[PDB]
RNA sequence: AGUCUC
RNA sequence: AGUCUC
RNA sequence: AGUCUC
């Protein structure tokens, strides 16, 4: 008659597992105000608050579960109509010291997602908070201080009838935490680096609007008698001189209903924008349909003849720059029916079979992104 | 594996400060926190004090969880002015992984070469995540490396300079939010 | 609309043959054919949950 | 790479 | 039967 | 089910 107490199956350590209604933990409900500009902060806090945010199937599993060795996944939601748009972006960091900066720069290269909801209404992503290893715990999150922003990168192309909401799904995820980490004096191939590299605007028009972007990308971004910085671009900045197959990952931030073909290449600084051969350069033409919103360009390492500088003198100029630029111009025009410039956001992803020579001193401050 | 002979990073250069009063103290102190980059001085005087955003110096405030060596490099650049003979300067170099006064020390120097000197040595970091250390977390109460410094004398002993050189197996792994590294000049 | 619609109907006499549907009503078929409707949801433009019962 | 999509 | 125990 | 679509 009476139950034997050890025998009780109560110190069951295993991860949670079951359906995405079981492995629900938590829903937040973002505000995005119908005036919205573009470099708004939506909500920045620690992970760990955004994950503890109403009691859903599987929220006292995380908060009583040591080990957690699926990835944390969330699926934001919200649809905004084709004449309008609005470039938002959801990034997670491991830390953060201090009043840290919350510009796209600096937060994008862990794991982030920039999506426009008038082309994207349902966005998935997942990551692993804990890239040392394969798995993490609130309390984990909690004292080491994980961090997440939800910016509005680009401001509304149009303002709606009325005040916004964007809603966050998060769940435990079925896939497992797998580690990112860094050898500094020995990158992997592909080299994660994820480092922002300009929001370019063209306006309405006939113009040609040429745009250069410098390679020479080491050094973090410049800011006001400052720079920015995130780790993966700190790692690369090690290196003296680089080259690889470069991947590009371009966003249309603004709404469908702003047209515009762009032109893309590799050449260098010193070239008059009016040049009128600039298209018998290797070039890839760039034209976005309604809802579409991502566009990837890979650039092959054999546009480049040799490695260049990590690093130049930042009041370094045009016809001084010896490094290679990735140009962006329009190919026709800019046209819409709305008023507002076009505007793409450009990421320089990963780095292919890249090959480094030699270590940086370092060179101080840096250029001024787009 | 990318490497190259003699190539270190500068990280910090303190100055002592100038209106140090020998009749108030004799010496002063100050202490560089080699992972999370900063400086702290004494109440002693006015010090000038600066770290450099250098390549090693910016991705250390940047890298959330660090592991493996690095090489430590000090050079003190003394006051030229005192003749070799009246030199009556020394300084006491410490490394602890934490400021309090309740951790022991994880070693410790004492140079008093005339006019200027330099101290090489290597630290590592080993953490509790995979080997991985976070500076100064709460998390399983993590620590950091300090080099502590008295001076005793600071108007001979005037000047420090502190470079970092990383090894082939240093390894990090995600990124901290840092707030934007000023440029000076 | 700028202008009034009209909405033009063509009617024709299809190829496949009529079928009866009857209910038999202490014996419903499996699928029980209903069509009720339930009512028409209005959510009005802003944040707000709306919430219908 | 990863994430995503399918 | 069940529950429980083993 | 049906209708529809393919």
């Amino acid at each position: 008659m009476e139950t034997n107490l050890f025998k009780l199956s109560l110190d069951d350590v295993e991860t949670p597992k079951g359906s995405m209604l079981d492995l629900k933990i938590s829903q937040s409900k973002i505000a995005l105000p119908k005036n919205t500009v573009g470099g708004t902060i939506l909500r920045s806090d620690l992970l760990a608050n955004f994950l503890t945010e109403g009691n859903f199937r599987a929220s006292v599993d995380l908060q009583r579960t040591h080990r957690i060795k699926g990835m944390i996944k969330m699926v934001a939601t919200v649809g905004i109509p084709e004449n309008t748009g609005i470039a938002l972006a959801c990034a997670m960091n491991s830390s953060i010291r201090g009043r840290a900066s919350s510009d796209i720069y600096t937060i994008c290269s862990q794991d982030c997602e920039l999506w426009n909801p008038a082309c994207t209404k349902a966005m998935t992503m997942s990551f692993n908070p804990n890239p040392c290893s394969d798995a993490w715990s609130l309390e984990f999150l909690k004292r080491t201080g994980f961090h997440c922003d939800i910016i509005c990168v680009t401001g509304w192309t149009a303002t709606p009838m009325q005040d916004v909401q964007v809603t966050i799904d998060w769940f435990i995820s079925s896939q497992e935490c797998v580690p990112r980490t860094y050898c500094v004096l020995n990158p992997q191939n592909p080299f994660v680096l994820n480092r922002w590299m300009g929001k370019l605007t063209f306006p309405q028009g006939t113009s040609r609007s040429v745009k250069r972007m410098p390679l020479s990308i080491g050094g973090g971004a410049g800011a006001k008698s400052a720079i920015l910085m995130n780790m993966p671009n700190a790692v690369l900045s090690m290196w003296r001189y680089f080259v690889g197959d470069l991947v590009f990952e371009v966003s249309k931030m603004t709404s469908p209903y702003i047209k515009c073909t762009v032109s893309f290449f590799i050449a260098f600084g010193n070239l008059a924008d009016d040049t009128i051969n600039f298209e018998a350069f290797p070039h890839k033409l760039v034209q976005f349909g309604e809802i579409q919103e991502k566009v990837v360009l890979k650039f092959s390492q054999e546009e480049f003849l040799t490695a260049w500088s990590t690093q130049v003198r930042p009041a370094t100029t045009l016809l001084a720059d010896g490094c290679p630029y990735l140009y962006a111009m329009v190919h026709d025009s800019s046209v819409s029916t709305i008023p507002g410039d076009f505007v793409i956001g450009v990421k320089l992803t990963i780095i292919e079979n890249m090959c480094a020579y030699g270590l940086n001193p370092g060179i101080s401050g840096s250029r001024l992104l787009g | 594996s990318i490497s190259q002979q003699t190539v270190w990073n500068q990280m910090a250069t303190v100055r002592t400060p100038l209106n140090f009063d020998s009749s108030k103290q004799s010496f002063c102190q100050f202490s560089v926190d080699l992972l999370g980059g900063g400086i702290s001085v004494d109440k002693t005087g006015d010090w000038i004090t600066l770290v450099q955003n250098s390549p090693i110096s910016n991705l250390l405030r940047v890298a959330a969880w660090k592991k493996g060596c690095l090489m430590v490099k000090v050079v003190m650049s003394g006051n030229a002015a005192v003749k070799r003979s009246d030199w009556a300067s020394l300084v006491q170099v410490f490394l602890t992984n934490s400021n309090s006064t309740e951790h022991f020390d994880a070693c410790r120097w004492t140079k008093s070469e005339p006019h200027s000197w330099e101290l090489i040595f290597p630290i590592e970091v080993c953490g509790p995540n995979n080997g991985f250390e976070m500076w100064s977390s709460e998390w399983a109460n993590q620590t950091s490396w300090h080099l502590s410094f008295l001076v005793d004398n600071p108007k001979q002993s005037t000047t420090f300079d502190v470079l970092l050189g990383i090894s082939q197996n240093f390894e990090i792994a995600g990124n901290t939010l840092m707030p934007a590294f000023s440029v000076p000049q």
